[PDB]
């Protein structure tokens, strides 16, 4: 006769880093009363929402998670956003046997079940490219790829997962060069070796510098591809930045055609998803929520993986349905959970939601390519069912794109 | 007779292989606290450490802390942290239960940035702080061209890292970087290739016997050549694929190496009423079956420079403790203001901090025959040079040439 509430310890970053939390905390909210007034899903129960501002700090979250576990209600799992968070939350939860859902963590460490025994994500690992890059060298049949990236452990643990991928294929990686802050060097080094297709991996602050060092050394044109991360803003290499020599018509000739790869969040097509929602309503509905506009908003294209994390949740305890005796000292409820999280399968804001082996999010990615200053939509790729979605819409100079090598 | 708890932080378990330092402290610990309560030094109070074991585990580690704040006493300071990534997670967090820590051994640099660990302390010097005595070193026998070879792990790359600024501004040039990950001999050969002399060293005691098997093989040993490694390696680490023992040992005739100092040298009473090697042999005394440990020193100032800074902490508040609880920033900042005036003189030599860090004494060592025999030390606070004069030697007529 009586629901009986069970708690999420969610943690939120609203400043920081990846401020995530603006739009993820709403989402959250939104997915609560979406789970909790269906009574098909958990009938017995009531999902309720306990959470901090992590302020994307792993320092500051260390002080919630105590918060979180040392007092009462009793939580079920906990939610952290930022990736610094969940290391430190993912890592520290087996100790109280929890499982631990990120809605936002894209780094690839925390793919390791050794680390992080129950940890899963509805947001992707940045090795999620990786499948549509060795796909697209496969379409375009190259076998020789060079390699830039910024001195950060996202960059180099995808570059790890790229070099084994790579070799899976029967392609290769000529050559590898790092920096810090300033390339030049390694750019320097590209045009010195005679490398064509290049995959770089740095954030927008560094890829202006390496852009600006492209224009120099003349390493746009004809005879290369470079190959980009999607989520950069519109228009970044427009952006003025006063340590960079190179100008706005400068920059917008070097980065002409090159290739980007970034994760789809928001399904395209106009379905309706288990909340019986589309994508289009989600977002009429999250920005009535909102204090500031969705472009003021940190996190608004991550929120329908935290409005899924959910849902994923509430199915997951939906297919477990005793969890009013959940203890910290023991095991057996949290394996019946890790099992129905480990079979998730549905559909939701952000499309199909299932999770690998290490608990990491698969999804499609979005291919796109710069043509005349802008970004085109190419194709999209499922690494599950090894499906390419082809639009006829990439374009080269001389009709067609060039080789890997001297020819 | 109020406590004064202190929320003491480190691994204590045999399964643990970082155990053998908790426990090889531990001892150095009970001879100062029982001297503090003896002289009644914290009257009307008494110093209350109470030991929680990390077990060298970042989720055990953070447990171990959550269940002190939960279920111990009011404690107004950490005592520990000696495994880096535990360290870490319990140092960077400090301030949300405004909490002052102060490590005798975790030695990470990554610790010195005060953006991140703003309430850490630590009686021993950082990986980083030979560094600055390396740089004396140099300067000393008129060595202004090196070669650097480091091992690809963020241990030795930290160190090479700071050496970079360290050599900065200074009449020293840095003519070859070479980094290995598994097998040192193709840096070994490129330094030989450059003509490099003068070879600063940072890698791993299995690495090193590598090392001096490549230089052997490529001729960068004798009159002509000096290395500058880690002075932290086990003893006959040596002993423990290509090259003989003969053979190596020729190669790692004179090599100097660079560590912390154990201990003071100096003869003269400390804070305590006893001379290092008085407190020496008292620890000797009360370690019994215990292994002793090199940080046992930095455990036993470590102490001292809690029982000061609450002595001054006590002091300020009289100017104008039960009540604090992790809530008081008012109370942290004092006991952190009182901790960064710390200035006596400890078993470790001149106890005082620059930003957190030790300012202390680095060891000087060479490898002469059959093992290494200290040579000289560098005075931190000083930014001094002491060369022990006839005990450091060269194959040649003249220390070698850097060119
Ligand atoms: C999943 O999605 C849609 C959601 O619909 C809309 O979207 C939300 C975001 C909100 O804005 C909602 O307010 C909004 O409805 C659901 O589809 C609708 O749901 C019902 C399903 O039966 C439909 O409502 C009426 O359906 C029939 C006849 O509809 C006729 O008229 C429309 C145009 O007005 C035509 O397009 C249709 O082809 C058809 O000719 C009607 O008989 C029902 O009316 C009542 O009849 C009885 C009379 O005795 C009453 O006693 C009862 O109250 C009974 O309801 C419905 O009013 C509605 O048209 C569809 N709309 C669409 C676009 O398909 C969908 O069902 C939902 N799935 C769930 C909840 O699982
Ligand atoms: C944290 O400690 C810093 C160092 O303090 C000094 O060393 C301790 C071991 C102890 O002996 C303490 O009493 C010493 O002051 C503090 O920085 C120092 O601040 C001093 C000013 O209070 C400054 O000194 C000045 O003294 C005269 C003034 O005309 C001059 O002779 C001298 O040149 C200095 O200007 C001293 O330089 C400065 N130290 C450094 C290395 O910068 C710091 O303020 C303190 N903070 C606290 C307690 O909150
Ligand atoms: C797609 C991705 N989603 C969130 C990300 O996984 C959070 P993260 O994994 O914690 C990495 C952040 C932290 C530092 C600054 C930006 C990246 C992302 C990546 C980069 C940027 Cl700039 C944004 Cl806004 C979003
Ligand atoms: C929730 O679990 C019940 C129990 O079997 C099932 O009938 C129901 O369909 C599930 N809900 C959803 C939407 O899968």
């Amino acid at each position: 006769s009586e629901r009986r509430a069970v708690y999420i310890g969610a943690l939120f970053p609203m400043s920081g880093g990846w401020p995530g939390g603006q739009a993820c905390q709403p989402a959250v909210e939104m997915a609560l009363e979406d789970v909790n007034s269906r009574r098909d899903i958990l009938p017995d129960y009531e999902l309720k929402l306990i959470h901090h501002d992590s302020k994307c700090d792993p320092g500051q979250a260390t002080k919630y998670l105590y918060e979180l576990l040392y007092n009462d209600p009793i939580k079920i799992i906990l939610m952290p956003g930022c990736s610094s968070v969940s290391t430190l939350v993912a890592e520290a939860a087996r100790m109280w046997n929890l499982i631990v859902l990120s809605y936002g963590s894209s780094s690839p460490a925390l793919s390791n079940r050794q680390r992080f025994p129950t940890f899963f994500r509805t947001h992707p690992s940045a090795t999620l490219h990786n499948p549509t890059r060795v796909k697209l060298f496969e379409k375009w049949g190259w076998k020789k790829i060079a390699t830039i990236q910024q001195t950060t452990e996202v960059f180099t643990s995808t570059l790890d997962d790229l070099e084994e991928r790579v070799k899976e294929a029967g392609i290769e990686i000529t050559f590898r060069q790092s920096f810090f802050s300033d390339p030049a060097v390694p750019v320097k080094n590209l045009k010195r070796q005679d490398a064509r297709i290049i995959v770089g991996l740095f954030y927008e602050t560094e890829a202006r510098k390496v852009f600006c060092e492209v224009y120099k050394e003349r390493l746009f044109g004809k005879k290369y591809v470079w190959f980009l991360i999607g989520w950069y803003a519109d228009n970044w290499f427009k952006i003025y930045d006063p340590s960079i020599n190179c100008t706005v018509d400068e920059m917008t000739e070097a980065v002409e055609g090159h290739i980007t790869t970034e994760i789809v969040m928001l399904n395209p097509a106009n379905t309706r998803s288990i909340s019986n929602m589309t994508s289009q309503e989600f977002v009429e509905k999250l920005t009535k929520r909102l204090k500031r506009h969705p472009e003021e908003t940190g996190g608004f294209q991550e929120a329908p993986l935290a409005y899924d994390a959910i849902w994923a949740l509430a199915l997951a305890l939906n297919k477990t349905s005793r969890l009013e005796d959940f203890n910290y000292n023991n095991q057996t409820i949290t394996d019946q959970i890790y099992r129905a999280m480990n079979s998730s399968s549905f559909e939701g804001v952000s499309g199909h939601v299932v999770f690998d082996a290490s608990g990491s999010r698969m999804a499609w990615t979005l291919i796109e390519q710069l043509q005349g200053g802008s970004y085109k939509k190419i194709g999209y790729y499922d690494s599950t069912k090894d499906d390419l979605s082809w639009s006829k819409t990439d374009k080269w100079i001389g009709g067609s794109p060039p080789a890997d090598d001297y020819k | 007779s109020p406590p004064l708890s202190i929320m003491g932080l480190m691994p204590l378990t045999k399964e643990v292989a970082k155990g053998s330092i908790g426990r090889g402290v531990l001892p150095a610990v009970e001879l100062a606290i029982e001297q503090i309560r003896n002289e009644s030094l914290l009257r009307p109070y008494f110093l209350d450490l109470r030991l929680y074991d990390t077990e060298c585990d970042n989720a055990k580690g953070l447990k171990a802390f959550y269940d002190a704040i939960k279920y111990g006493p009011n404690h107004l300071m950490v005592f520990g942290g000696v495994c880096p990534s535990v360290t870490s997670i319990i140092a960077e967090s400090l301030q949300g239960w405004n909490l002052v820590q102060l490590s005798f051994a975790a030695t990470t640099p990554v610790l010195a940035d005060k953006k991140k660990y703003p309430y850490f302390f630590r009686t021993v010097p950082s990986d980083n702080a030979v560094n600055p005595a390396i740089l004396k070193l140099l300067k000393h026998y008129q060595w202004k061209r090196v070669g650097t070879l480091t091992q690809d792990v963020q241990r030795f790359s930290e160190v090479r890292n700071d050496l970079t600024g360290v050599l900065y501004g200074e009449d020293i040039e840095i003519s070859d970087t070479e980094s290995f990950s598994n097998d040192p001999c193709t840096s070994v050969k490129k330094l030989k290739g450059n003509d490099v002399r003068i070879i600063l060293g940072q890698f791993d005691q299995n690495m090193a016997a590598k090392v001096f098997c490549c230089a052997y093989e490529e001729n960068m040993y004798g009159s002509k050549y000096q290395w500058i490694i880690p002075g932290w390696y086990e003893p006959s680490w040596w002993e423990q694929s290509r090259c003989l023992r003969k053979n190596l040992l020729a190669a790692m005739e004179g090599y100097i190496g660079v560590d912390f100092e154990p201990l003071s040298s100096k003869q003269i009473k400390t804070i305590s009423g006893k001379t290092p090697q008085q407190y020496e042999r008292e620890y000797n005394n009360k370690r019994s079956g215990v292994g002793p440990s090199k940080f046992h020193g930095y455990a036993y100032d470590g102490i001292w420079v809690i029982a000061k800074t609450l002595q001054r902490a006590m002091e300020t508040l009289h100017a104008s403790i039960q009540d604090f609880n992790y809530t008081d920033h008012t109370l942290g900042r004092i006991i952190l203001n009182a901790m960064n005036e710390t200035n006596f003189f400890g078993v470790t030599g001149q106890v005082v901090f620059r930003n957190g860090e030790r300012m202390g004494t680095i060891k000087f060592t060479q490898f002469q025959d059959s093992r290494e025999v200290k040579v000289g030390e560098y005075n931190a606070v000083a930014d001094t040079l002491e060369i022990i004069n006839d005990t450091i030697r060269f194959q040649g007529s003249e220390p070698p040439k850097d060119d």
